[PDB]
């Protein structure tokens, strides 16, 4: 009856902190001067996974608020226990094929709802219910300030050389996606030589001139843009997408859930969130 | 059956409408037929069905889904209406042609809104769009909250602005800013042709309308001196859907074929092939 959300640290859409020495959230404020809106959070810190109360926040965390008044459901939120997003992955022997992550704590009954910046694409589809996307996004490049790239189909791009150094996250969505794609492969064998083991590293090595360039999402790179004023987002958005909510089949709340979104869209709801946490 | 009739609504670069060939009589290239109702007289009703080539952005998808989805179809061009408004409580456009039965899907740049989707079932977004404004380079306006716009009789000259009426641009304004709506139905555009003719000789200073078209519009205008405000900022963010009827079986196929032209990167290189422009 109260709804169990997954969810995962993922900035700008959900941060994760540490509770106050009274196990109460910090009172924070917005840039626009309203108070940040937190939840209590339970989730983990070849360890153990101790699940003890945090706190979250970001811009899923204020969609699920709106969902859970508009919608009138009351809710408890937690981390997902592994870490991941959600891929398929062979079962030892090689008998089937089993969902991890925030995906397969949806299928397993272990949550009724991802509200997470979770890309819509049709693996998952397959399985599980899409929300209309609450965020449409897709893949930018983070240069430093003054460098010049169109977009996926910049020469220095197309035909890499050591002049130019560009790269994404090792084993990431990013890598999969640019692995399977023949048109890209002389895109991912430059890539593959310079891949970073995290997302903050690549920004970091883009800032002191050993990464040319960052390919990766853009709700993640605008964000950053934002912040680090020395980097620049640059070209066209390629191979978009949207983010949505998650749910089971034939789950009751699918089309409400939908439609809540899409008015959300249309009154400035969601462009308000993507002031407050996405752009500065 | 898997013959199914489908609706579509010429506005390029998704669906341009062409002549057929006359010795042959028949769609070659990258063309389709499509039959247009066609009236004899002003007097009666009497009418014929021309038969039209169809292509663009829109038809390409379409012929992806026929393929992979397993249907063919008779594709026609609505003329109750354009993309689909809710007149004395009665839908017309290709949205009403869903509604009433007369096609089993509506394919072409058919905005996804809450309203809409109260009357029809939409797929996934295969593009984004939303609301942008354009205006001739110089002219300066930060977005929509623009007390320009909210508040045009605080100014003097007012700010002259307007969209195209009866679609879901003029509907959204409708809904979010009365006194703006009431205001720009002076500057009510006959078309998307008239209103950029307006701009760049000053009878207007910005014209809102849906994203996809206006970018597409600034990307190829003659000097680029036409611009999207925000470097092409889209407020409401949507995209276009296929409309099918309320529970249609077409539904989870349509939408996992679009996730998997996602997917397999045809859908990045349709919007290359279509919807480039050289100004930026
Ligand atoms: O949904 C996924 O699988 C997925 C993978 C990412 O690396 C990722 C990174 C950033 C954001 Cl904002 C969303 C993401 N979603
Ligand atoms: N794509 C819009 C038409 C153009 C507009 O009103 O922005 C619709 O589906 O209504």
């Amino acid at each position: 009856t109260r709804l169990k959300i997954v969810t995962i640290h993922q900035e700008p859409f959900v941060y994760v902190k540490p509770t106050m020495s009274d196990g109460t959230c910090k009172e924070e404020f917005t840039v626009n001067g309203d108070p940040v809106k937190k939840v209590i959070c339970t989730g983990p810190n070849g360890s153990p996974r101790h699940t003890v109360p945090q706190c979250c926040y970001g811009f899923c965390i204020d969609l699920l608020i709106k969902l859970a008044r508009t919608m009138n459901f009351t809710y408890e939120v937690h981390l997902v226990a592994d870490g991941k997003f959600g891929t398929q992955e062979r079962v030892n022997n090689s008998n089937k094929k089993e969902w991890n992550g925030m995906m397969g704590e949806l299928l397993s009954g272990q949550a009724d709802m991802i509200v997470a910046p979770l890309t819509i694409n049709n693996e998952r589809a397959q399985y599980i219910e899409f929300s209309k996307p609450f965020k449409y996004q897709g893949l930018t490049i983070l240069v430093k300030k003054g460098t010049r790239i169109t977009g996926i189909n910049d020469p220095r791009l197309r035909n890499p050389s050591d002049k130019f150094i560009y790269a994404t996250v090792k084993q990431s969505s990013v890598d999969i996606y640019f692995r399977r794609q023949v048109e890209l492969s002389t895109m991912y064998r430059h890539m593959e030589k310079h891949n970073y083991e995290s997302a903050a590293e690549a920004i970091q090595a883009v800032r002191d001139n050993k990464l040319h360039a960052f390919i990766w999402d853009s709700a993640v790179l605008e964000f950053e843009a934002s912040q680090k004023c020395d980097l620049v987002t640059t070209g066209e958005l390629f191979f978009r997408s949207g983010f949505g909510i998650g749910m089971r089949k034939d789950s009751p709340w699918k089309q409400n859930v939908s439609l809540s979104i899409l008015k959300s869209h249309e009154n400035g709801f969601m462009e308000d969130l993507d002031k407050t946490w996405v752009r500065y | 059956d898997n013959h199914l009739s489908i609706v579509t609504l010429e506005e390029a670069p998704f669906v341009i409408v062409e002549d057929i060939d006359p010795l042959t009589e028949t769609c070659v290239r990258n063309t389709v037929p499509c039959r247009k109702f066609v009236k004899i007289n002003n007097s009666t009703n009497e009418g014929m069905n021309v038969k039209k080539c169809c292509k663009g952005f829109c038809i390409d998808i379409l012929k992806k889904l026929s393929r992979t989805v397993k249907f063919t179809y008779d594709l026609y061009l609505v003329t109750n209406g354009k993309h689909g408004k809710k007149v004395n409580n009665v839908w017309n456009g290709m949205i009403g042609e869903v509604v009433y039965q007369r096609a089993v899907m509506a394919v072409g740049s058919l905005t996804i809104n809450e309203e809409r989707s109260e009357v029809v079932d939409f797929s996934v977004p295969f593009v984004e769009t939303g609301i942008s404004v354009m205006v001739s380079r110089g002219t300066q306006v930060t977005g929509l909250s623009d007390k320009k716009f909210q508040r045009p009789h605080d100014y003097s000259p007012p700010f002259r602005f307007g969209t195209v009426p009866n679609g879901s641009t003029e509907r959204n304004i409708r809904n979010n800013y009365p006194y703006m709506h009431q205001y720009m139905t002076r500057f009510n555009q006959r078309g998307v042709e008239d209103a950029l003719v307006s701009l760049k000789t000053g009878k207007l200073d910005a014209f809102i309308y849906d994203a996809a078209v206006l970018n597409y519009k600034a990307g190829r205008d003659e000097g680029c001196k036409l611009v999207t405000i925000g470097s092409g900022y889209i407020f409401a963010t949507t995209g276009y859907g296929i409309a099918l009827q309320k529970g249609s079986p077409w539904k989870r196929q349509i939408d996992l074929a679009l996730l998997q032209f996602v997917g397999d990167g045809e859908m990045e290189e349709l919007e290359t092939l279509w919807l480039t422009g050289i100004c930026h």
